[PDB]
């Protein structure tokens, strides 16, 4: 069977607007292991984006870590995008400060 | 340290 | 505490593209140290951790011939596995292993262990007693009869009971600092309204290191499981972890709810109240 992967976007500190910092996209729960994962600022996908090494869980479902540094302010909206094979359509999460 | 032994099914 | 060692290893199939990719990471406890990626230009093992860079050249000459082997093996398990359930070739299929061992809080063994998956599933286990395994269906008992004609075990015994702990007793002294380490959470509490006649209370536990930490609500003292959210642990990037708890309550209660948050590293548990 497949799983499909639980998705999580926040900051590695809290938010301070100006101050330099970085933001995640945690991926986890899913099973198989090829998946596609992209930041976006503003509906544009960010560039210089890096990710963590491949591991699982002892359920054996997968999970990865996305994340580039940044700096937020009050204008720029943030969000992660994730396309798998139990996905439909590609699904967005925005980075909400407060979660 | 990896293990040395390989394990072939 | 108790400390670990594993070694997690992934080889994923891909017909029609190249040969299969193979990826396998090691771990002390909740903190990653080496890497492996049969898709890289490097085609070394590569350090993730600061205290493992003060091991010599042999170390990576080793490390690195020894699992370049297993995934070779591993491209050829993948081949046999297809057989015993008669797959077809179109298909992309996985391979995951787990193995490792456990030393007790004074330093002794405690547990080895070796584990195998196929397409998610369990496929075939090391017993705790290192000498028989477990299999999970009957493709797997042709590996068990397998392994029990030679002599698997004792090797793999030889491995768990010596190299294994030896080394993992090696790494916890050399990054002392980072490995037996406990940063406790900083918690605080936020608050949102839904609309007027309710609003979120939220609990929040940030840059927590070993990751086992429980966050639970106490409305007036009863493990308020109702109306709670409670998101899966997650890396926050820099070696440690967040997580948070949430709750529904109506407006005017909020003094009711109390958050309670356990973790390795504080001298006693925390309560939180809004």
């Amino acid at each position: 069977i497949q799983r499909t992967p639980k998705i999580q976007v926040y900051s590695r500190h809290p938010a301070e607007n100006g101050k330099s910092n970085f933001l995640n996209c945690y991926v986890s729960g899913f099973h198989p292991s090829d998946i596609e994962v992209d930041l976006l600022k503003n509906g544009e996908r960010i560039e210089k984006v890096e990710h963590s090494d491949l591991s699982f869980s002892k359920d054996w479902s997968f999970y990865l870590l996305y994340y580039t540094e940044f700096t937020p302010t009050e204008k720029d909206e943030y969000a992660c995008r994730v396309n798998h094979v139990t996905l439909s359509q590609p699904k967005i999460v925005k980075w909400d400060r407060d979660m | 340290c990896v293990a040395d032994y390989s394990v072939l099914y | 505490g108790s400390h670990s060692m594993r070694y997690f290893y992934t080889s994923v199939s891909r017909p029609g593209r190249g040969e299969p990719r193979f990826i396998a990471v090691g771990y002390v406890d909740d903190t990653q140290f080496v890497r492996f990626d049969s898709d890289a230009a490097s085609q070394r093992m590569e350090p993730r951790a600061p205290w493992i860079e003060q091991e010599g050249p042999e170390y990576w000459d080793r490390n690195t011939r020894n699992v370049k082997a297993h995934s070779q093996t591993d491209r050829a398990n993948l081949g046999t596995l297809r057989g015993y359930y008669n797959q077809s070739e179109d298909g992309s299929h996985t391979i995951q292993r787990m193995y490792g061992c456990d030393v007790g809080p004074d330093g002794r063994f405690l547990r080895g262990y070796q584990q195998d998956a196929y397409d998610g599933k369990d496929y075939i286990a090391l017993n705790e007693d290192l000498r028989s395994w477990t299999a999970a269906d009957m493709a797997a008992q042709i590996t068990q009869r397998k392994w029990e004609t030679a002599h698997e075990a004792e090797q793999w015994r030889a491995y768990l009971e010596g190299r294994c702990v030896e080394w993992l007793r090696r790494y916890l002294e050399n990054g002392k600092e980072t490995l037996q380490r406990t940063d406790a959470p900083k918690t605080h509490m936020t608050h949102h309204a839904v609309s007027d006649h309710e609003a979120t209370l939220r609990c929040w536990a940030l840059s927590f290191y070993p990751a086992e930490i429980t966050l639970t609500w106490q409305r007036d003292g009863e493990d308020q499981t109702q109306d709670t959210e409670l998101v899966e642990t997650r890396p926050a990037g820099d070696g440690t972890f967040q997580k948070w708890a949430s709750v529904v309550v109506p407006s005017g209660q909020e003094q009711r709810y109390t958050c309670h948050v356990q973790h390795e590293g504080l001298p006693k548990p925390l309560t939180l109240r809004w």
